[PDB]
């Protein structure tokens, strides 16, 4: 059976705490909608 | 290559992807989660050969 | 003015002796490695080191260290190293490029028809990861490649093995130099409340700025900032008229 | 918040993992990008203003 | 080493002579499928 994923994956890259803040990364992720 | 919404009292609220639309590249890029209307220049395109 | 500096609980002292002052060594072919945690470690009971300096290693603290049990010919001791050219570096050891601990040359004189080392491989190697020819050390004369011993040390996570530094009390609300962890910085520390993860440690705002920071004693949470500082300017009549001139210190709630 | 280079980019984690001949090179390395950074800063100012 | 419906995720990572685990957790509606 083939499934699709959405908004699924998604995971701290890192160990520090931010607020209200937008980060981008680069390291290996779950694309969305795969 | 990913972009994070954090917030205040704030875990991973929402996130939209960066190579999955033109329209996501540019939220990407804008570094904004809403973009008025415009004209916008992103990146480069190239062909591999 | 003052000092406030706070490590984790004091542990035994870990025992590196029977890792440096081992009966026996694992040859290259099959690579052992040591790890070590949970250690207050002394290094004064000790080459090249390249990323940290030897001398101030004894101060800041780290996650976790990896010792590695190596034996390698006399004069290939230069060739662990980052990017060595070596192809029988590239097929039995290969250090990454970036690097960050140490290379200690120890002697073995004891010490036949027993150690190998792989140099027919497919492919090269990537770092820190697992046909044959005996070695060439058997003869116990000096001739110039006499085996030496060689360790290696491998080193934003959390911490366990810090240095041996005694650690102070807390001052709240006046602003001091501080050495969390091995993290060092200045300013007023302040007891607000931002939200963290029970597994969370650090806390940036903006900058890649060390801003909140989690105790590491009673777990609790103290914020940074910078205490007062800025341009200051003078206001003068001119040097015709007087002598007396006035200070002007900007923005600051001058109390 | 720029590295330029350098073994990491804050300056007080490079004066407190080097000594004071393996530091220097590191902390010219910081001086030239941010001074670069602060002239075009100006530089852009001037012709605003 | 020796230590001591729903959806349960685990990622799997590996880089450096390291291998990454992450845990996570979800009370889901009991369907065939996985809902988004
Ligand atoms: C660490 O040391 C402090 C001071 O003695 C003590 O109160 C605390 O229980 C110890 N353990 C932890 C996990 O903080
Ligand atoms: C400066 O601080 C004092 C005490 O915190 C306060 O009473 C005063 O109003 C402050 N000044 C200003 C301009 O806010």
């Amino acid at each position: 059976t083939q499934h699709t994923s959405s908004m699924r994956g998604v995971y701290y890259p890192d160990e520090i705490f931010r607020s209200d803040t937008l980060y981008l990364t680069q390291d290996l992720f779950l694309p969305f909608y795969s | 290559t990913f972009m994070l919404k954090y917030d205040e009292n704030g875990t991973i609220t929402d996130a939209v992807d960066c190579s999955q639309n033109p329209l996501a590249e540019l939220k990407c890029s804008v570094k904004s989660f809403e973009i008025d209307k415009g004209i916008y220049q992103t990146s480069n395109f190239r062909v591999v050969p | 003015s003052g000092d406030v500096v706070r490590f984790p609980n004091i542990t035994n002292l870990c025992p590196f002796g029977e890792v440096f002052n081992a009966t026996k060594f694992p040859s290259v072919y099959a690579w052992e490695r040591k790890k070590i945690s949970n250690c207050v470690a002394d290094y004064s009971v000790l080459f090249k080191c390249y990323g940290v300096s030897a001398t101030k290693l004894n101060d800041l603290c780290f996650s976790n260290v990896y010792a590695d049990s190596f034996v390698v010919k006399g004069d290939d001791v230069r060739q662990i190293a980052p990017c060595q050219t070596g192809v029988i570096a590239d097929y039995n050891y290969k250090l990454p490029d970036d690097f960050m601990g140490c290379v200690l040359a120890w002697n073995t004189r004891n010490i036949n028809y027993n150690y190998k080392y792989r140099y027919l491989r497919h492919g090269k190697l990537r770092p820190f990861e697992r046909p044959l020819n005996d070695y060439g050390f058997y003869t116990t004369t000096g001739i110039g490649y006499q085996p030496y011993r060689v360790v290696v040390l491998s080193f934003n996570a959390p911490a366990t093995v810090c240095g041996p530094k005694l650690s102070t009390d807390l001052i709240k609300n006046q602003c001091v130099n501080f050495n969390f962890n091995g993290l060092t910085g200045t300013g007023v520390l302040t007891p607000s409340s931002k939200r963290f993860q029970p597994f969370q440690q650090f806390g940036r705002d903006v900058s890649d700025f060390t801003d909140s920071v989690r105790d590491p004693k009673t777990s609790e949470i103290l914020d940074i900032s910078p205490c007062s500082f800025g341009g200051v300017s003078v206001i003068t009549p001119g040097t015709n008229a007087s002598s007396e001139v006035a200070v002007l210190y900007q923005d600051v709630n001058c109390t | 918040s720029s590295n330029f280079g350098a073994i990491s980019s804050v300056l007080n984690d490079i004066l407190s993992r080097l000594d004071k001949c393996e530091a220097e090179v590191q902390i010219d390395r910081l001086i030239t990008g941010r001074l670069q950074s602060l002239q075009t800063y100006v530089t852009q100012q001037l012709i605003r203003a | 080493y020796i230590s001591d419906k729903h959806l349960r995720e685990f990622v799997f990572k590996n880089k450096d002579g390291f291998l990454y685990v992450y845990k996570g957790y979800q009370p889901i509606d009991v369907v065939r499928d996985l809902p988004s």
